[PDB]
């Protein structure tokens, strides 16, 4: 860690040339963020880690530390432009925590939480995609999907290229690149790192549902900051 | 002068008005600091007007249309109470099928329905709408509290807040969705 | 890394049906699973068309709309009882729509099968549909109909010189031979994007030729693509050698073995032409040595305005779908194949070859200090004459639109397409020069006299916006559809006061947090909407505190038809009624 | 028929969900026929279906606030018969008892003290303002307090077993997902003396009551109706298992220890046009001879025992009572009701002595199949899921037969037998139509369940 930058009147190491985002995390100081990831890094979808530097917002895990580069993460503007983007997931799809087997145990909730959200204050949009419970092991509520693209990269990474996010505008959904359009025709396996990474209930295990006591969720009374990378990373 | 609360439930469990009844010996306290108007605790058949109304549930069929309605013009400050009333709820998963095919399903295809069974014609039921739709798609609301069912002390801490002219502030560990 | 350069070219080529068996086919081809193959195949507009003998897109753009395309549309779907958006029994028609298709002068008009028909009434309609169920193949028809008039109702010098000298004389003169000199020509000139962007020609080059990769691209950008722009539909009729010759100028320039024109879909027509000057233009290079020489190639887009973003027009050539890119690192460092890659407009390298041919000095002769040169302006919407106009940059905004005649008294005027501004037609705002330094304008004027509704206007572009929307990162995907609904709501007679409200922090989220300048720029029409016609909005506001979206009743008629009632009680009021003590 | 004139009560008060009652009149005053218009449906059985079979226990509990755990419980035994297991590890049975049993205990207390009880204390003309909860917390104060904290010492026995007082998660295929603490069960364990002797108390007290009041109670009606519940195999009253019984009016077992999972071949629904609340009635007998009632005095009436003593004394005496008559009248069901809550305090109170509600017992699991049906005596009577499931793993089929959905017939009917006992000597008050709600909420109706 040669190199420093600034994160809300901080000295922040880096090494060049991480992203802020990389930089802050692994010097223990949280920026709320989604579509991020240890393993896969980042994407650029959710739009969460967004921070204030030149002299402009942009995501911080596009931005490019800089040694002494001036940043903002903590505003009233930067929280009320995260609660809104909160809201705008949830509005998009059919976010029913109360009978979603990832209630307490899925980060877009957790970050809600984090940033008070008491509702969404859109119009719900009630998508209308078909759930997939052709694959043996694992199904997929499309409704859920907030299209991280996590599960993309992973398959892509360990070659499996099972999933795709296709289509344009609000109609874009993920999609099996199998022929049939079936999640059970690609090769994507429960021991696959993308079975298991999806952040949200969109992508799950089947029949491994509400094993876990209210109380005792990954994410009961524990917001995203309060984790380590082992809990608070899919 | 007390202050007044009007509750309703429109495509709701019941479970919000329990959860409310969970704050437990504490109704005791509200009832000598407040006085109810229309709600399923009391027999006003007829609401308003008064300063607070809790609403739970969805807006499912033309009947919560113009009870929300009333609640709405009557009310000062209106509460969407629960996920139902919120975004829809788990009944608003309905919105994935056509209603003419759920009604026709439940009451003419179903194999254990007598012989000639039809769907409900008459007048005095009220007709169901095409989707469910939370409460702030049809007027406007003032409040959310979020749950389903709130916490107790989620529905105890607006209350007090709103009672004392305190605006509403709900700590992290009394936010749940679920 | 997922790079499929082939794949948009097979994708065209597959359709003369997308079915399985022809996705599996690619899929040897390519080495990407056949879903991958159909999810790039279903990014595209004119790849989700429903199979017939005749498909039939209308222009849904605004001043199609105030010709009347709405009814023609309506004198076609009726005829053959179907809606737009969906195909008839047989499989012989399809009618739908599509957005602006260049010809924005020429409204209102369609595409069918490819070829666009401009200056639609309802005789040419009527003997349409007769012409589809005599069953006839459409060369049969008379030519007529398909003729594209690129009308220029002005030249200056550079149209002047275009028309003048022939495009291969700049490469007599040693200047066309010289890298540097190309590089220094242009850089003198103080040449700036005429795609709008702005940014110094000669500087990209200058980056794009100082970085390590040998290997190197040129771009030309053809998917001219915002609404009410024509100006690169006329050059490349009217100009096209002029265009390749400035294609391999500035590819000489940057040390591009290759360069391609990437054509949008819409202009498809003008293919045949454009193939016959590529082959002429590569001829008067053909004294090069073959290992030396730059090559030309030509791509067919397939209907994305998202496209004319650099980034995404590279994934779109790469075979993937049109996204933006994740920048850093940007395609001048890294592009096309991983490669260094310039992309410029046509306009841009057409005054490239006009730069060679008589000097810098003669282009800085023109326009301002700031702004260098002439400008080209594709003026439209209610005027005598639309069209297009050269003038000097730096000329009032009321400049041009006099010079095209205004039919009605003047009113507002759309700058640069929907992406720019929207202004009234004060003398304080005509005044206003048009240059990057002062008003910004790509050359897209739209005129609307006194009978135009501004509210609906912009709603025809909160419409486009959600419609073209790439649909990759949260507040564009799903803000331009907030948009787009609160102004359905305006138009329906539902809308509050609250209903702007609530609409604000989408847009502020939208201004802020999008990954590109697609979703910087949709929030721009209503922005101007509130800040200069403040009052043409109040206008449609209702004024109750809150009103349902959606028609109460439609939700109940499901089961209005079910039950079989029409009694009171089976309907729903909206609105109403408050009353104070 | 000839019915010309129409009066409603609209909507009914202290009952959950959505009903009205029609009461149709003639220009004489006299009332032809009165109607209970259940007017809500929200279409759980259809939308349910597409959905993954181990939602069902969590999403279809939400068709009622007052007992989701009776569906949280079906859908989960339901379950379990699918997934291939019928008894239950230890743990996991005892863990879903105390569930139930605080469920039934804080149902009770809720409609008596919150519902019924202002009618019942206050009487049944007190004017609206003061008839209701906060009226009886004004007047009768200590015994409001009691209410309320029977309510609770149910729902804190619910939170501690299925992790919310309101729609848990921790009854499963196969079993349950948690066991108890010690501090939970001692903390519990503690308060449950005093909770039953505030039971015994409200017995007491609604005896009492009866003893009062008696011929007057008796205008509101009898049933000559049949009487249909489970019992255990033994055969007394056992409100989480046991397979059905129906009595005829004086009982007379007609049918006993019949198979749940047969439930089809056994019942059958049927539709009125003017109600989203069906039918229900035994198939062999067609209507209007089928038709059965169910819920607290059924119960007491079919099963031969109850298998806590303070309980079973009590139950003697309602039936017992001048002499049979009440155990078969409309008002009725309130000291069946009242008993039940004992037996439950007293059930409960014995449960948190098991040690293994701190078991390691907790899921079983067994061969897959296609279809499970769970049962289970719910507070307000026998209820039914019935569940088919692909190998998908998505829900293929779900039927609900809901407890109050049971009653409808003999809901109707008292409606209407009040109707004329009270209102044809016009004219109309409105402490006159509350006698009629009167009736309905006897039955602790409630419509969401019964509607779904
Ligand atoms: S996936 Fe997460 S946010 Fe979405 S409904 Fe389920 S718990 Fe709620
Ligand atoms: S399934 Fe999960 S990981 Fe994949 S796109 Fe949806 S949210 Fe992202
Ligand atoms: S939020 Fe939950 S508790 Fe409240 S009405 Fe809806 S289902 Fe019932
Ligand atoms: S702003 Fe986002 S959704 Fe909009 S086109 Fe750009 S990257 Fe795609
Ligand atoms: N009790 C109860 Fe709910 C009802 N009725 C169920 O089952
Ligand atoms: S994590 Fe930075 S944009 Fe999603
Ligand atoms: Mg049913
Ligand atoms: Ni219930």
């Amino acid at each position: 860690a040669s190199e420093t930058f600034t994160l809300d009147e901080e000295s922040i190491p880096f090494v060049p040339g991480q992203t802020v985002l990389e930089a802050a995390l692994a010097a223990g100081r949280y920026i709320p963020h989604l579509c991020w990831h240890p393993e896969m890094g980042n994407h650029g979808s959710c739009r969460l880690c967004v921070v204030e530097a030149n002299g402009r917002i942009q995501a911080s895990c596009a931005l490019p530390a800089q040694p002494g580069l001036q940043v903002v993460s903590k505003s009233e503007t930067l929280t009320r432009v995260r609660r809104t983007l909160l809201e705008m997931l949830f509005a998009e799809g059919n976010h029913f925590c109360p009978g979603c087997e990832k209630s307490g145990d899925c980060l877009l909730q957790a970050l809600a939480y984090a940033h008070g959200m008491t509702a969404s204050h859109f119009d719900p949009f009630y998508p209308q995609r078909r759930i997939d419970a052709s694959h043996p092991d694992l199904w997929l509520d499309p409704n859920r999907c907030i299209l991280c693209g996590l599960c993309v990269r992973a398959s892509l990474a360990e070659g499996k290229e099972a999933l795709v996010i296709g289509g344009r505008g609000i109609a874009s959904r993920l999609l099996a690149t199998s022929a049939s359009g079936r999640l059970g025709d690609t090769a994507l396996a429960a021991t696959d790192r993308a079975a298991r990474i999806c952040p949200v209930g969109a992508l799950n295990f089947k029949a491994a549902g509400f094993t876990t006591p209210i109380g005792k969720r990954r994410f009961d009374h524990r917001p995203p900051e309060a984790m380590s990378d082992k809990e608070r990373y899919t | 002068r007390k202050i007044r609360i009007a509750t309703a439930s429109l495509a709701g469990c019941f479970g919000c008005h329990m959860s409310f009844a969970d704050i437990d010996t504490r109704l005791l306290a509200l009832a000598e600091w407040v006085t109810f108007d229309r709600s399923p605790l009391t027999d006003w058949k007829t609401v308003g007007e008064c300063d607070i109304a809790l609403i739970e549930g969805g807006v499912c069929n033309a009947e919560n249309v113009e009870v929300l309605r009333a609640y709405r013009r009557a009310a000062r400050i209106l509460v969407a109470v629960g996920a139902c009333a919120i975004n829809g709820g788990l009944p608003a998963q309905r919105n994935q099928h056509r209603v003419e095919r759920l009604l026709t399903q439940v009451f003419e295809a179903d194999r254990h329905l007598a012989p000639g069974s039809r769907v409900p014609n008459d007048p005095e039921l009220p007709l169901l709408l095409e989707h469910v739709h939370p409460i702030h798609e049809i007027v406007r609301v003032d409040y959310y509290l979020p749950g389903c069912p709130p916490t107790a002390e989620v529905i105890w801490t607006f209350l007090t807040d709103l009672l004392v002219g305190r605006e509403p502030h709900f700590p992290y560990p009394t936010l749940r969705y679920d | 890394q997922r790079t499929a350069p082939g794949l948009l070219a097979a994708l065209h080529q597959a359709r003369s049906p997308l079915d399985a068996q022809a996705l599996a086919e690619l899929s040897t081809a390519f080495s990407l699973p056949p879903g991958e193959i159909a999810a790039t195949a279903s990014f595209y507009h004119f790849f989700q068309t429903p199979p017939a003998r005749y498909q039939i897109h209308f222009v849904d753009h605004v001043v199609d709309h105030h010709a009347g395309v709405a009814a023609l549309c309506n004198h076609l779907c009726a005829a053959f009882a179907i809606q737009p958006g969906q195909r008839t029994a047989d499989a012989r028609l399809f009618v739908g729509w599509t957005a602006c298709a260049g010809l924005s002068d020429q409204a209102p008009a369609a595409l069918i099968n490819g070829r666009p028909m401009p200056r639609l009434d309802a005789a040419r309609i009527d003997a349409l549909i007769e012409k589809i169920q005599a069953q006839i193949p459409m060369d049969q028809w008379p030519t007529e109909w398909f003729a594209v008039t690129n009308a220029i109702h002005r030249h200056g010098p550079l149209l002047t010189w275009l028309d003048t000298t022939p495009a291969e004389a700049v490469f007599e003169h040693p200047t066309a031979h010289d890298p540097d000199a190309i590089l220094q020509a242009v850089t003198d000139a103080g040449l700036r994007g005429r795609g709008g962007a702005g940014f110094p020609t000669a500087t990209k080059w200058r980056f794009c030729r100082e970085n390590a990769d040998p290997e190197r691209f040129l771009i030309c950008n053809a998917d001219e693509g915002e609404p009410g722009t024509f100006k690169d539909r006329v050059l490349l009729t009217r100009y096209p050698e002029h265009l390749f010759a400035g294609m391999i100028l500035a590819a000489r320039a940057i040390g591009a073995d290759k360069a391609i024109l990437y054509l949008r879909y819409e202009y498809q027509y003008l293919l045949p032409q454009l193939e016959a000057a590529r082959e002429r233009i590569a001829s008067a290079q053909a004294t090069v040595p073959q290992a030396e020489r730059v090559t030309l190639e030509i791509a067919l887009g397939a209907g994305a305005y998202v496209c004319g973003e650099e980034s995404a027009l590279i994934e779109s050539l790469e075979g993937k779908p049109g996204r933006p890119r994740v920048r850093p690192p940007y395609p001048v460092t890294q592009g096309y194949l991983g490669h260094p890659t310039v992309v410029n407009n046509v306009e841009t390298l057409v005054a490239v070859a006009a730069i060679v041919g008589n000097g810098a000095a003669w282009w800085r002769a023109l326009g301002t200090p700031d702004s260098s040169g002439p400008k080209l302006f594709c003026v439209s919407g209610d005027v005598a004459q639309p069209g297009l106009y050269e003038f000097p940059y730096g000329v009032a905004l009321g400049d041009v639109v006099t010079a095209a005649r205004p039919l009605g008294t003047r009113y507002a005027v759309q700058v640069s397409g929907p992406s720019g501004t929207l202004l009234p037609a004060t003398p304080e705002q005509l005044a206003r020069p048009l240059a990057f330094e002062a008003l910004p304008c790509n050359g897209t004027v739209m005129v609307f006299d006194v009978r135009r509704d501004p509210v609906a206007i912009v709603h025809h572009f909160a419409r486009f916006f959600a419609h073209e929307s790439c649909g990759f990162c949260t507040p564009c995907r799903v803000g331009t559809q907030l948009i787009a609904k609160t102004f359905e709501k305006i138009a329906a007679g539902y809308a509050t006061r609250f209903d702007l409200e609530r609409l604000a922090p989408a847009l502020e989220a939208m201004r802020l947090a999008s990954n590109c300048g697609f979703g910087l720029s949709a929030g721009n029409p209503v922005r101007d909407l509130i800040a200069h016609f403040r009052q043409q909005l109040e206008a449609q506001l209702q004024p109750h505190d809150f009103i349902p979206a959606f028609s109460l009743d439609a939700e109940l008629a499901a089961t209005r038809r079910l039950t079989g009632r029409d009694d009171p009680h089976a309907h729903l009021a909206q609105f109403e009624q408050p009353e104070v003590t | 028929a000839n019915a010309t004139r129409r009066v409603a009560i609209d909507p009914l008060s202290r009952v959950e969900g959505h009903g009205k009652v029609t009461i149709w009149l003639d220009d004489d005053g006299q009332v032809v026929e009165a109607r209970l218009h259940i007017v809500e449906f929200r279409g759980f059985e259809a939308f349910i279906v597409g959905r993954p079979y181990w939602e069902a226990p969590v999403v279809v509990q939400r068709l009622c606030g007052i007992c989701p755990v009776s569906h949280h419980l079906a859908a989960a035994k339901a379950l379990d018969r699918l997934v291939g297991v019928t008894q239950l590890p230890p743990t996991a049975e005892k863990m879903r008892r105390l569930m139930h049993y605080g469920q039934v205990l804080q149902s009770h207390a809720l409609h008596f003290f919150y519902l019924a009880a202002p009618d019942l204390l206050l009487g049944f003309s007190a004017d609206p303002a003061q008839r209701n909860v906060f009226g009886l917390a004004a007047q009768k104060r200590e015994l409001a307090r009691q209410g309320i904290l029977v309510r609770q010492f149910g729902q804190e026995c619910i939170e501690a077993t299925a992790g919310k007082r309101i729609h848990g998660t921790s009854a499963v295929p196969g079993g349950i997902h948690k066991n108890l603490s010690r501090r939970e069960r001692m903390a519990l364990l503690s308060r449950a003396p005093e909770i039953r002797s505030w039971c015994e108390a409200a017995v007491a007290l609604i005896e009492r009551l009866f003893t009062e009041h008696a011929p007057f109670f008796a205008q509101f009606g009898s049933f000559q109706t049949k009487t249909f519940s489970l019992v255990a195999a033994d055969g007394s009253l056992d409100l989480y298992d046991g397979t059905f019984r129906v009595k005829e009016a004086n009982g007379a077992i007609l049918i006993d220890h019949y198979d749940p999972n047969d439930y089809d071949q056994l019942l059958v629904e049927a539709v009125r046009p003017w109600s989203y609340m069906k039918f229900p009635y035994l198939k062999a007998y067609g209507e209007p001879d089928g038709f059965y009632r169910v819920g607290p005095s059924a119960r007491l009436i079919n099963c031969d025992r109850l298998t806590t003593a303070r309980a079973e004394a009590a139950r003697q005496r309602f039936l017992t009572f001048d002499q049979g008559t009440v155990a078969h009248s409309t008002l009725g069901y309130h000291w069946a009701r009242l008993i039940e809550m004992l037996h439950c305090a007293e059930l409960i109170e014995a449960l948190l002595t098991d040690a293994d509600l701190e078991g390691g017992e907790l899921r079983a699991r067994g061969q897959r199949q296609h279809r499970g049906v769970g049962v289970i005596e719910a507070p307000r009577g026998t209820l039914i899921h019935h569940y088919e499931v692909g190998d998908d793993d998505l829900i293929t089929y779900c039927n609900l037969i809901v407890s109050t959905t049971h009653n409808n017939a003999v809901m109707n009917q008292a409606v209407t037998t009040a109707a004329k006992a009270f209102l044809s000597g016009v004219t109309l008050t409105e402490a006159l139509l509350n006698h009629i709600e009167v009736a309905v909420r006897a039955f602790d109706p409630c419509l969401s369940c019964a509607t779904h």
